[PDB]
């Protein structure tokens, strides 16, 4: 059971540009669920000024099951939805 | 007894003596499944397990009103009462008043 | 907690320990075992010779004695009165007795904190020295309080 | 905010738990000196069972009918056999473990964030202090209730107001095929369990000088 | 804070006595414990003397408590 | 001229705070235990008549064991350069003796070790043969 | 009573000159009457809840006085030593009321009485 | 020069009061065991005495887990003394453990009588050399 | 000792006290050679004997 | 509660007075709760006394 819209936290390590389409995956890191990767993808927007990222394959370990939750993600300490890279 | 009967006799017996719980809290061990609340007053402990408060002092307590007492030998008191967040008691002649949280 | 008081109100050790010294310096006895606390006052600086009327100036002192015992928290207080021998047994008796019951009204009267105030009259029977040279300017003629600081 | 509570919590409670673990490792011989088990055990190496008492028990049913009992005694842990006697280390020794996870999401950026953090690290080790106090009065009162059973039912076993085990022994030879043989099968049954009597008879006085 | 000035010092809080203990010989006035008698006869909160607060969660301003009283005065009235 | 009570020990523990606190209670409890016991049953007689004194046994120890009993006589019958003797078979369960002392008898050591003993062994002595003898308990 | 602080300080619509300014300082003048005299109110209603209590039972008690009340009275029972082989019980009393006090409708039985 | 203090001494009101507690409980449970525990009169007890003959005093290495009378057969036959019995031993063999690797006979037969301990019992004589078994009634 | 009536009973005490819908009432309790009865809201003494 | 109380007179009051011989007079720390002649048949034992019950 997890509540509607609520925030948890995970680190990225497969970096990639936003060019061509290829998985990403992030570890949470604390919480209820630990333990857990999540797999998932970008979305291109018309302007360069942020960037969100498609993510929906959550794999929590313990049991053989592979939730499908879609989740997007947001910049810790800064609250906003940008991207951390240069437009110029 | 007929299956048209109108009345069943009227039912009664000896009460029930005390609760086993009281004992192990005159130990001081709580009772399994309850959980533990905060005292602000002096030397007492509580515990909820069914919408009973349970106390385990050597105090005497006034106003709420208790449903159970057990003695120690040795001035140990323990009460099952009900729910309540504040309590009365007296101490060497004086009044105290107790807090209680987590209810 | 902020509700909660840190320290029991009205409590300084520092004012503690100045008004004990001021009281040994004004020459009056404090005597502390343990938990336990006695004190002792000479009847000269209290009351006239021989008889059971108050200086007006002893009011000062009583107010300093007072402000002293309202700090600790106890429940039982006795207060005793020693005298010299003086015509009988039965006066100078009656006569410590008679000054045990009113500085014990003033101490209720003030607002001293307990449940049992007892007093006694003793007289003569304890001397504390052997030297009975001199009648109310011996120092045996005394008004003692004893209490026991509870926790 | 509330990561820092929370491990302020962690950290005080292994903290806590580190340094009570200390003191009981540090104060050996005279704990288990204090707590004896062995002493206390019986002639077939069964341990002893547990006993309560309550005195002046009232209970208000409701209005107009209430219940007055003066001494209640009651049977709480069964005896029955055992190899070994109980020490106190299952009763009172603290697991210990350090967290060394500080997975740092909310990074200190400024120095309010610091102070409050470093606030909130202060009550959650207060938390953990008080925590691991109150599981060690636990445990001391479970082992204090323990050793008053013991004790208990040795009175009471004294006093002539219990009966004793009964325990039947019954002995063969050689037996087995010719392949398997044991010399001398020796097995014992506890019968009869302790319990307490009713009777007029049995109740036993003393007087001390 | 400051408990044991003019003396030696806080020494140790005696938790029997929920009491700190100076490092001169004397039982201090500032408290440590939860578990002592400070007189606290005076505290806020209401449904007091009764069942509590019921926790129900109820559309109207009107708060009662679980004995059935009714804390009109805790509540808001228009 | 300022004030002070005389005991300032060291900085003290809650924990043992409530340990010393349950213990006293624990002391109580078999204090009158043993009392009463002590009134109901009237002794019948003492293991001096069984183990008595002897010379060579004045040599002094200070001891802190907490095992079984048979390396301990065996180190005892060393130091006291007696013969060693075993009657009886050792049962399954292991016999443990914890002993915490300091500067008594060898004699004192060993009227400790039956009476705490009790019911499962017995000791004996024969200083005429110089022997020293561990009895086991016969039961079943 | 029952006090709790309250913390909710909110303003739908400001005053915005110092004419509406000062008719919110008097109709929070009239809302601070009107809340005293509504504590007044209700610690009147307990002042005469309470003195109802007291004046019912010390009216129990004179006429009980003059015998005008039948007496309570409660069966009490006690047994031996019970309870099965792991709890016992020393002495079990019980106590159930039997009759309830009520007025007597027989006239003869009521005394007087005469001050000085 | 320094009589330096004990090192692990109780420095503290809970430690010293924790150690005269254990002091007092110590001595009081050996209070109780000494008023609990049962002795018998060296006179009186059922012990085999020692004939201390010549013939007894050799050495072995026995183990054994078994009955009883061939073995004391074997040991009178070793011993050169004549062996014979009193009684019906029972349907049930008597058996006895016992293991050593240096004993003299003597107290290895005190010690079998002291296994066997009410159903049998051994009388040696010295004069007439022989041993002789009773089983009970 | 066990009793059928219709009436109450206030100093000896039952041990068991039953009733039907009717009122008849059955109790029980340890043999006591007097019975304090009430009825109609008046006592009377009863003297029961073997 | 002054006209309330009633209490009895020591002309004939019925407590037992204290025999005041010369072997009662020893300390002793008691624990009992149950029947009174095993008690009683105690003490007399303890202080060298004889008992009967009639």
């Amino acid at each position: 059971i997890i509540k509607t819209g609520d925030i948890m936290f995970a680190v990225l390590d497969t970096s990639v540009n936003s060019d061509e389409p290829g998985p990403i995956l992030a570890t949470i890191v604390t919480g209820k669920l630990k333990g857990s990767k999540l797999i998932g993808s970008f979305n291109l927007p018309s302007n360069a000024d942020k960037m969100v990222i498609t993510f929906n394959t959550m794999s929590i370990p313990g049991a053989e099951k592979t939730i499908s939750i879609s989740a997007y993600a947001i910049d810790p300490n800064t609250a906003r939805t940008a991207l951390a890279s240069r437009t110029n | 007894y007929g299956p048209n009967a109108k009345s069943m006799p009227t039912e009664e017996g000896i009460p029930p003596s005390a609760n086993d719980l009281l004992l192990h809290v005159l130990e001081g061990v709580p009772p399994p499944g309850s959980r533990r609340l905060v005292v602000s007053g002096g030397d007492a402990r509580a515990w909820l397990s069914n919408e009973k408060m349970y106390v385990r002092t050597n105090l005497t307590i006034l106003s709420p009103g208790w449903l159970a007492s057990m003695t120690s030998a040795d001035g140990t008191h323990a009460y099952e009462m009900q729910k309540s967040p504040v309590l009365l008691v007296s101490w060497h002649g004086k009044v105290m008043q107790l807090k209680v949280e987590g209810l | 907690v902020p509700k909660l008081p840190c320290r029991v109100d009205g409590a300084c050790d520092a004012t503690i320990i100045k008004m004990m010294t001021d009281l040994n310096k004004k020459g009056i006895k404090v005597a502390s075992v343990g938990q336990n606390y006695l004190i002792s006052i000479p009847a000269s600086a209290l009351f006239a010779d021989q008889s059971p009327r108050l200086n007006w100036a002893s009011y000062s002192l009583l107010n300093e004695i007072a402000a002293f015992l309202k700090q600790f928290r106890k429940i039982a207080i006795t207060v005793t009165s020693y005298s010299s021998k003086y015509v009988s047994v039965k006066r100078e008796r009656a006569l410590t007795l008679a000054r045990s019951r009113v500085v014990s009204e003033y101490l209720w009267s003030q607002g001293v904190d307990s449940r049992i105030i007892f007093t006694q009259g003793l007289g003569s029977d304890k001397p504390i020295t052997s030297y009975t040279l001199g009648g109310d300017r011996s120092p045996n003629a005394r008004v003692e309080i004893t209490f026991r600081r509870a926790v | 905010k509330e990561t820092a509570l929370s491990v302020g919590a962690q950290a005080g409670l292994a903290w806590r738990a580190k340094i009570i673990d200390e003191q009981l490792n540090k104060q050996a011989r005279n704990l288990d000196a204090i707590y004896d088990f062995n002493s206390l055990v019986l002639e077939h190496n069964i341990l002893p069972p547990v006993l309560l008492e309550g005195r002046n028990t009232l209970n208000l049913a409701d209005a107009q009918s209430i219940r007055i009992s003066d001494r209640t005694y009651k049977v709480a842990k069964q005896a029955h056999f055992i190899t070994t006697p109980p020490t106190w280390r299952q009763y009172l020794w603290m697991d210990y473990v350090k967290p060394e996870a500080p997975n740092v999401t909310l990074l200190p950026k400024t120095k309010a964030e610091k102070e409050i953090w470093c606030i909130y690290t202060e009550r959650g080790w207060k938390n953990g202090i008080d925590q691991a106090n109150t599981i060690l009065e636990e445990n001391i009162a479970r082992i204090k209730e323990d050793f008053g059973g013991m004790i208990l039912y040795r009175k009471l076993l004294a006093m002539n107001m219990v009966s004793p085990p009964y325990v039947s022994h019954t002995d063969l030879g050689v037996t087995g095929d010719g392949s398997e043989i044991h010399i001398d099968d020796r097995v014992l049954r506890i019968t009869a369990l302790p319990e307490l009597n009713v009777n007029s008879a049995e109740w036993r006085a003393a007087v001390a000088k | 804070d400051g408990c044991c000035s003019k003396m030696g010092g806080i020494n140790y809080c005696d938790s029997s006595a929920g009491r700190l203990v100076c490092n001169n010989g004397f039982y201090s006035t500032c408290y440590c414990t939860r578990h002592a008698v400070m007189d606290l006869q005076f505290l806020m909160g209401c449904c007091l003397w009764h069942g509590g607060v019921y926790p129900q969660l109820n559309s109207s301003g009107l708060v009662v408590c679980n004995d059935g009283y009714v804390s009109e005065e805790c509540s808001l009235q228009k | 001229m300022k004030f002070k009570k005389p005991p300032i020990n060291n900085p003290s523990d809650d924990a043992t705070i409530k340990l010393a606190e349950a213990a006293v209670s624990v002391s109580d409890s078999m204090l009158e235990m043993a009392k009463v016991e002590k009134v109901i049953t009237p002794p019948s007689k003492d293991n001096t008549l069984t183990i008595p004194n002897a010379y060579n046994l004045q040599a002094r120890a200070s001891v802190d064991w907490s095992g079984p009993i048979e390396e301990l006589t065996a180190r005892i019958a060393k130091a006291a350069h007696f013969r060693f003797r075993v009657l009886g078979k050792s049962p399954s369960v292991p016999v443990l003796i914890s002993i915490s002392t300091k500067d008594e008898s060898l004699a004192e050591i060993l009227r400790d070790i039956d009476y705490q003993a009790g019911k499962k062994a017995s000791i004996h002595v024969y200083p005429n043969s110089q022997v020293v003898e561990l009895r086991y308990a016969k039961i079943y």
